[PDB]
C-alpha cells in the first residue's frame, strides 16, 4: 500500500509524501493543450480505444471509393461515441492500462479529446491499477458500456509538477473514502 | 569472477580517475584550450566542455563512471564552466590516499569533509556579494564578461557581452504561480558560415530557419497581427487496407478523390486567414500549387521539434490532423494565435521568419555568424552554457569573485576552524583546505607561470582581511590577474561568478569522494 | 610534446601533397583511391575531399578548403597551399618557444589588421563591366589549367556568361549559380560550343517512327491496352510535340502517342525535370490527369539533332525572351563539346570557378596585384613592423613573414627557378621602387606585374588570407588528443 516514486533530479531535502493519487508516467504531451485540471472526474480505463481488429481473420469487402474514406469515417465516429459519452459523464481525467500490447491508439484521439479538454495517460501497469483503484475508490471501466456516473470518481484538483524537467502527475482530495486508502511518496536524488 | 580486496581497488580506482582527470585540466581557466577526442568511427568533437567528454570517453573501470555522472548533474544544476567544477573533487582523491594508510577510518574521513563543508556556507557567506555590491551598471555586463572565460571566445567579448545581455531582456515571463524566471533552453542559437561575430543579428522572440519551397511565393510579409498555423498533417498518396485490398477507372478515382479533399483541406486554411503555414512532410508540384494560390507562405521538411516551440511561444493550437466534433474536415479560428510584428528578413545568403511580440509565451533567439562549424562548435556549447549564468545571476544576486579567490579565502577560515574541532578530524581539514588550493595553482600551470608566488601573496591580503574585523583599508585587498601576474581587485577586472555555482559545485563535490571512499571491494561478473 | 607532434605532422604532409597544385607551373600527382580506381588531377578540392588519412587532426583542414570555396569560391589555383602553409612555420616554436599558443593568437591578430592595410595601399579600381582588362583578369585564374591552348575561346564563354545569366536584384550581382546548367560533351571540339536558351538530353526516342524537329514544342513533364490508350488521350488533348516521364516507356504507349505526332523520352532524372519546368515554362505533373493548357512551351524558337556515332542525343536549339530584371532566377545554358575527359573535367571546374572569380570581381571592384607581388608586398610591412615592434610577440610575429615569402617561393620550385637571388630582389625592389614587381609565371624574372597583364581583385586577398589565418588558429587551440575513445 506504500509506493516508492523514483524521479531523477533534486535533493532528499524535497522528498515529500503526496496525500492522494501520483502518476510516474505522463500524457502523450503531443497535443498538450489543457495546462491543468480542476473539480473534474478521474476514471480508470482497463480497454484502449483503438479501431477493431479481431484476433482472428478480418476481409473488409471495398465495393466503392467512397466506402475507403467512409470506414475511415466510422472510426472516427465509432472512437468519439466512446468520448461523447465520457464528455457527457463530465470525466477530463483518463487513465489507459499499456498500450505496446495490442491495440494500441490512433493519431485521432488526441484531436478527440483536446476539443473536449480531456486529460488521458497510458502505459500504465495491470498491477498499478490495482493500486490506485484502492486509494482512489474509483471503479475500473473495462468497456462502454458499463461506463457510468457512479463507477467514476472525482478530486478536487490535479496538478502537475514539473522540475528539473520531469514532470509528475499530482492528485489532491479524495471523494468516496474506501476502507482500504493508499498513499505514496515521490523519491528525490541527484542519481539513480 | 574475479574479486580483489584491500588497498589494490582504492589505489586502481584513485589512478583511474587522475589519469582522466589530468587531461581536462588543460582547459581550466581563460588560457585553456581545446582537445580531440578520437572516436574510431569517424565523429569527433573539439571542445573543453566535461559533460560530453565524459559521456563520449570510455570508463574502464566502473568506478570511473560515478565522476561521470557528476558531470551529468551539473547540467541540471548550472552547466556553465564544468572546467572549473569537475576537477575540484578529482583532487580529493589524491590526498585520500594518504589517509587511508594512516589509522583514520574511512567514515572519519567522510566526516571530517562533511563538518568542512557544513561549515564553509558560512565562509561563502562572508565573502558573498550581495545583488548591488559593486558598480554593476546592467549589472549583466559585469557578469558577460566573466561567462567569456573559461573559453576561446574571450577575444569577441567586446560584442559577446552586448549580444547575451541584449536578448535575454524579453525573456522575461510569469510562471510558476507569479514567479519571475527566464524559461532557460527555450532560446534557439542559429549558426552562419563567413565573415566573424560582428555579424550576428539579435532577435527579440523566436526566429525559424527555412525558406518557400516554390520560388514564386511571396518572401515578404509585413504587418501586425500575424497568424501562423503549424500544420503536421502528411499529405501523401494514401495506402491500401489492412491487406484485404480491393475499373481502373474507378481506381484512380482513389486518388482523385484523395487528392480533391487535399485541396479541399487547404481551402479551409485560406479561409483562416493566417499569413504563414507549416508542413512536416514533403509534398509534390500538385500540391504545391495549391500553397501558392493560398497566398499564405508555407515551408515543407519542418522538424517537429521546431514546431513544438512555435505552438508554445506563439500560443497557437498544432494541428496534426484537420477534424471537429462532427464528420467535417475543417480548420476552425481558435486554433490561431497572435503576434505583435513579424517579418522574414534575409541573413548570410538565406532567410528566417523573425516572430517578435509572443503574447503567449516570450523568449529570445540569437542568430550568429562565425567562421565555420569547426571554428562554432566551441562557441555553441559555450554559449548554451552562458544562458545558465546570466539566468543565476537575476534568479539571485549573489556572487563571488573568479579567478582562484573563493579558493584562496576557505584556506584560511579552514586554518581556524581546524583548531577548533581537533582531535583527529583535524588532519582532514588540513588535507581539505591543502586539496581545495589545487585548483589555483594548476591556473598558472595552463599559463606557464608561478602560482606559489601568487597564492603566497594573494592569501597574505586575505589575512589581513580576516585578521582586522573593525579594518578605511590600509589591508584589505583580492583578485588574481593572469595577464600580469599582479594582485589587483576584480571590479575593474570584472570577473564576478555566482555564488550559486560555487556553491552547488562543492555540494556534489562532497559526495562524489565519498562514494569512492565508500568502496571496500570492486568484482566483475563475465558476461554471458 | 606528446599530444602536440600528432597534430604538426598530421598537416605537414598535406603541404607536399598540394604543393604541385599551384602556378601555371602546377603539376599533377597520381593517386590511387581504396574504391581501386585512379584520380589524376591538379585539383586539391577533390582530392583532399576523397584522401584517407590516420591522423583525425589533419580530416579537420580537409574541410577548410571546402568551406573557402563555399564560402568564397576561390583558393583552389593558389590559396589552397596557403590554408596548410601556417602551419610550416610554426613548427620551430612549441619546441623552441615552449609557449602556449595564446601568444600566437594575438601575434596573428595584429598581423592581420596590417596584412589588411598593404593590400589597401596597393588597390586599386578597375571596370567590372570593360572586356579590356576583365577579358585577361578571367584567364588569369584559369591559365594554370590545360584550357591555355583554348584559353583565347575559353574567355569568350566566361565573359559572356557573366553578363546574361547573372543580372541583379540593388545588391551587386547576387544570384545563384547552381541553376545554371553546362553539358559536356566528349569528343570532337569546342568550335561547336554555343550559348542555348534551353535543355540538352542524353537520352534516346523510345519509338522509331517517331520524326525529330520540331516548330513550336509543348512540353509535358510526367484492360491495360485500353487503359493507357484513354490515358495517352488525356496526354494527347493538348497535343503536346514533347512528352518527358522519368520511369520507363512501355511498347504499349509507343504505337498510341505516335498518333499525335510527339516525341517521348524516358529515363530522365529529377535535376533535368527542375531545369526543363522552368526553361520550358511548362510545370512538372505528378499525376497524369492533372495536364491542362497551362503547361504549353514559352520561349523555344527550334528543335534541331545533335547526334553521336553511337546513340541520339536530345538537342534544342538558341531562342530568345521577348521584352516587349528579375535576376534572381535565370533559365540559360552553355552547351560544352570537349576534346577528351582530361580537359573537359577542368574546363567544368575553371567555368564554375571563373563565375565565382568574376563574382567576387564584381561584388569588390578594386583590384589588387596578383602572381605572386602582393604575398612578397605584405612580407616587406610585416618584417618592418617586426623590426618596430621589439618585444615578446616579435618572434610568432616576424614568423609570420616567412609564410609570406614562401607562397611565391612555391611557383619558384614549380618553375625552377632560383628562390635565392630572386627574392632577395623582390624584397630589395618592394622596399624602394615600387610593389607592383613580381615573379613571371614563365621566364620567372622581375617584370612588373602592371605590363604582364595579370592582377587579382582584393576581395579575393582579403577574404581568402583572413580565413586562412582564423583556420590555422584550430590546431593551434588544440592542446590534447585523446585516440580509443570509442563512442
Amino acid at each position: 500500500d506504500i509506493r516508492l516514486v523514483k524521479k531523477v533530479g533534486g535533493t532528499i531535502d524535497d522528498t515529500e509524501m503526496i496525500d492522494g493519487v501520483v502518476l510516474t508516467q505522463t500524457a502523450i504531451k503531443s497535443a498538450g493543450g489543457p495546462t491543468r485540471k480542476e473539480k473534474a472526474k478521474i476514471g480508470l480505463i482497463q480497454f484502449q480505444i483503438s479501431p477493431p481488429k479481431p484476433d482472428t481473420e478480418n476481409n473488409i469487402i471495398v465495393n466503392d471509393y467512397r466506402q475507403m474514406d467512409k470506414i475511415l469515417k466510422e472510426e472516427r465516429a465509432y472512437l468519439l461515441n466512446i468520448c461523447k459519452k465520457i464528455k457527457k459523464a463530465k470525466c477530463n481525467v483518463l487513465l489507459i492500462q499499456k498500450s505496446i500490447l495490442r491495440d494500441a491508439v490512433n493519431d485521432l484521439a488526441l484531436h478527440f479529446l483536446s476539443k473536449l479538454n480531456i486529460m488521458v495517460v497510458k502505459d500504465i501497469e495491470r498491477e498499478e491499477i490495482e493500486f490506485l483503484s484502492k486509494g482512489l475508490g474509483c471503479k475500473p471501466i473495462a468497456d462502454i458500456e458499463l461506463f457510468t456516473e457512479d463507477r467514476l470518481g472525482s478530486a478536487d484538483l490535479v496538478e502537475e509538477i514539473d522540475s528539473d524537467g520531469s514532470k509528475i502527475v499530482r492528485v489532491t482530495g479524495i471523494r468516496n473514502n474506501n476502507a482500504r486508502p493508499t498513499v505514496s511518496v515521490v523519491i528525490r536524488g541527484a542519481n539513480n | 569472477g574475479e574479486k580483489i580486496s584491500g588497498d589494490d581497488i582504492r589505489n586502481q580506482n584513485v589512478l583511474a580517475t587522475m589519469a582522466v582527470a589530468n587531461v581536462v585540466k588543460s582547459s581550466l581557466g581563460p588560457v585553456g584550450l581545446d582537445k580531440m577526442l578520437v572516436d574510431d568511427i569517424g565523429d569527433f568533437t573539439v571542445t573543453n566542455d566535461g559533460a560530453t567528454i565524459l559521456s563520449l570517453l570510455d570508463v574502464q573501470h566502473p568506478a570511473g563512471k560515478i565522476l561521470v555522472e557528476l558531470a551529468q548533474q551539473q547540467d541540471r544544476e548550472i552547466g556553465d564552466g564544468t572546467t572549473s567544477v569537475v576537477i575540484i573533487a578529482s583532487e580529493l582523491l589524491k590526498r585520500a590516499n594518504e589517509l587511508v594508510k594512516n589509522k583514520i577510518h574511512p567514515t572519519t574521513i567522510i566526516t571530517g569533509f562533511r563538518v568542512a563543508l557544513r561549515e564553509a556556507i558560512r565562509f561563502i557567506n562572508e565573502v558573498l556579494s550581495t545583488s548591488v555590491d559593486t558598480l554593476g551598471k546592467e549589472t549583466l555586463i559585469n557578469i558577460a564578461k566573466t561567462s567569456m572565460s573559461s573559453k576561446i571566445i574571450g577575444a569577441d567579448s567586446d560584442f559577446f557581452s552586448n549580444m547575451v545581455v541584449d536578448a535575454l531582456l524579453a525573456v522575461k515571463t510569469q510562471n510558476s504561480k507569479g514567479e519571475i524566471k527566464y524559461p532557460v533552453k527555450a532560446v534557439n542559437v542559429l549558426k552562419a558560415h563567413g565573415k566573424s561575430a560582428t555579424e550576428s543579428l539579435l532577435v527579440p522572440g523566436y526566429a525559424l530557419n527555412c525558406t518557400v519551397a516554390s520560388q514564386a511565393m511571396p518572401k515578404r510579409i509585413a504587418g501586425g497581427n500575424v497568424k501562423i498555423a503549424c500544420l503536421d498533417l502528411n499529405l501523401q498518396k494514401a495506402r491500401m487496407a489492412m491487406g484485404v485490398q480491393i475499373d481502373p477507372e474507378q481506381l484512380e478515382q482513389i486518388r482523385k478523390r484523395e487528392a480533391g479533399i487535399v485541396l479541399e483541406r487547404v481551402k479551409k486554411i485560406i479561409d483562416a486567414g493566417a499569413q504563414v503555414v507549416l508542413t512536416t512532410k514533403g509534398i509534390d508540384d500538385l500540391c504545391l500549387k495549391e500553397f501558392v494560390e493560398a497566398k499564405i507562405m508555407g515551408v515543407r521538411r519542418c522538424k517537429k521539434e521546431d514546431l513544438r516551440r512555435i505552438a508554445r511561444a506563439t500560443g497557437a493550437t498544432l494541428v496534426s490532423s484537420m477534424s471537429n466534433l462532427e464528420g467535417e474536415e475543417t480548420f476552425e479560428s481558435s486554433y490561431l494565435g497572435l503576434c505583435d510584428e513579424v517579418v522574414q528578413a534575409k541573413f548570410s545568403d538565406d532567410e528566417c521568419i523573425l516572430i517578435k511580440g509572443t503574447s503567449k509565451h516570450s523568449s529570445s533567439s540569437i542568430i550568429l555568424r562565425g567562421a565555420n562549424d569547426y571554428s562554432l562548435d566551441e562557441m555553441e556549447r559555450s554559449l548554451h552554457d552562458s544562458l545558465s549564468v546570466v539566468k543565476r545571476t537575476l534568479e539571485s544576486g549573489n556572487v563571488v569573485p573568479g579567478g582562484g579567490c573563493v579558493e584562496a579565502a576557505l584556506n584560511i577560515y579552514l586554518d581556524n576552524f581546524a583548531t577548533t574541532v581537533g582531535s583527529r578530524e583535524q588532519l582532514a581539514i588540513a588535507e581539505f583546505a591543502a586539496a581545495l588550493l589545487i585548483i589555483p595553482k594548476t591556473l598558472a600551470v595552463n599559463a606557464a607561470k608561478d602560482s606559489s608566488e601568487l597564492v603566497a601573496k594573494l592569501r597574505s591580503y586575505h589575512a589581513a582581511s580576516q585578521m582586522a574585523k573593525p579594518e578605511r583599508r590600509s589591508y584589505r585587498n583580492y583578485g588574481l590577474d593572469l595577464i600580469r601576474g599582479k594582485i589587483v581587485d576584480e571590479i575593474h577586472a570584472g570577473v564576478l561568478e555566482p555564488t550559486i555555482s560555487k556553491v552547488k559545485s562543492l555540494k556534489s563535490a562532497l559526495e562524489a569522494c565519498v562514494a569512492i571512499l565508500r568502496i571496500d571491494t570492486m568484482i566483475t561478473v563475465d558476461p554471458e | 610534446r606528446q599530444a602536440q607532434i600528432s597534430n604538426i605532422t598530421a598537416a605537414k604532409a598535406v603541404a607536399d601533397v598540394i604543393r604541385t597544385c599551384l602556378g601555371p607551373k602546377a603539376m599533377l600527382k597520381m593517386l590511387l583511391d581504396p574504391m581501386g580506381g585512379l584520380v589524376l588531377t591538379n585539383d586539391g578540392h577533390a582530392i583532399l575531399r576523397e584522401i584517407d588519412v590516420a591522423h583525425p587532426a589533419a580530416k579537420s583542414m580537409l574541410e577548410l578548403s571546402r568551406t573557402q570555396d563555399e564560402e568564397v569560391g576561390d583558393g583552389t589555383t593558389t590559396v589552397i597551399i596557403l590554408a596548410g602553409e601556417i602551419l610550416a612555420q610554426c613548427a620551430p616554436y612549441l619546441i623552441e618557444k615552449n609557449i602556449h599558443p595564446v601568444i600566437i593568437i594575438q601575434a596573428l591578430k595584429k598581423a592581420l589588421t596590417d596584412a589588411l592595410e598593404v593590400i589597401k595601399q596597393v588597390s586599386k579600381p578597375v571596370d567590372v563591366e570593360n572586356d579590356a582588362a576583365m577579358k585577361k583578369l578571367i584567364q588569369a585564374s584559369i591559365g594554370t589549367k590545360y584550357v591555355i591552348h583554348w584559353s583565347e575561346k575559353m574567355c569568350e564563354l566566361a565573359l559572356d556568361a557573366v553578363k546574361t545569366v547573372r543580372k541583379d536584384l540593388p545588391n551587386f550581382e547576387i544570384d545563384i549559380k547552381r541553376y545554371v546548367r553546362v553539358e559536356k560533351i566528349p569528343g570532337g571540339d569546342v568550335l561547336d560550343s554555343r550559348v542555348l536558351k534551353g535543355v540538352l538530353l542524353n537520352k534516346d526516342v523510345v519509338h522509331p517512327k517517331m520524326s525529330r524537329h520540331i516548330e513550336n514544342p509543348r512540353v509535358v513533364l510526367l484492360i491495360e491496352e485500353e487503359q493507357v490508350q484513354l490515358m495517352c488521350e488525356q496526354i494527347l488533348a493538348v497535343r503536346p510535340t514533347l512528352v518527358i516521364t522519368e520511369k520507363g516507356v512501355s511498347d504499349l504507349a509507343q504505337h498510341y502517342l505516335l498518333k499525335g505526332g510527339c516525341s517521348v523520352l524516358r529515363r530522365v532524372k529529377k535535376s533535368d525535370n527542375n531545369r526543363i519546368a522552368r526553361v520550358t515554362g511548362a510545370t512538372i505533373v505528378n499525376r497524369v490527369e492533372d495536364l491542362k493548357e497551362s503547361d504549353v512551351g514559352t520561349n523555344c524558337g527550334l528543335f534541331k539533332v545533335e547526334m553521336i556515332g553511337d546513340e541520339y542525343f536530345s538537342f534544342l536549339d538558341n531562342c530568345k525572351e521577348p521584352l516587349e530584371g528579375s535576376g534572381l532566377q535565370k533559365a540559360c545554358t552553355i552547351m560544352l563539346r570537349g576534346g577528351s575527359k582530361d580537359i573537359l573535367n577542368e574546363i567544368d571546374r575553371n567555368l564554375q570557378d571563373a563565375m565565382a572569380v568574376a563574382r567576387n570581381v564584381m561584388l569588390s571592384p578594386s583590384l589588387s596585384p596578383g602572381g605572386g607581388a602582393t604575398e612578397m608586398a605584405v612580407s616587406v610591412k610585416l618584417a618592418e613592423k617586426a623590426k618596430q615592434l621589439e618585444g615578446i610577440q616579435q618572434w610568432p610575429y616576424q614568423a609570420v613573414a616567412d609564410a609570406m615569402e614562401c607562397i611565391p617561393r612555391t611557383l619558384i620550385q614549380n618553375a625552377g627557378g632560383d628562390p635565392i637571388r630572386l627574392l632577395s630582389q623582390l624584397r630589395a625592389k618592394h622596399a624602394q621602387g615600387n610593389f607592383t614587381t613580381g615573379i613571371d609565371g614563365d621566364k620567372g624574372k622581375i617584370v612588373d606585374m602592371v605590363s604582364y597583364g595579370i592582377w587579382e581583385p582584393e576581395v579575393i586577398k582579403q577574404q581568402s588570407v583572413k580565413t586562412a589565418i582564423e583556420s590555422a588558429c584550430l590546431l593551434l587551440r588544440v592542446d590534447d588528443i585523446v585516440s580509443g575513445v570509442r563512442k
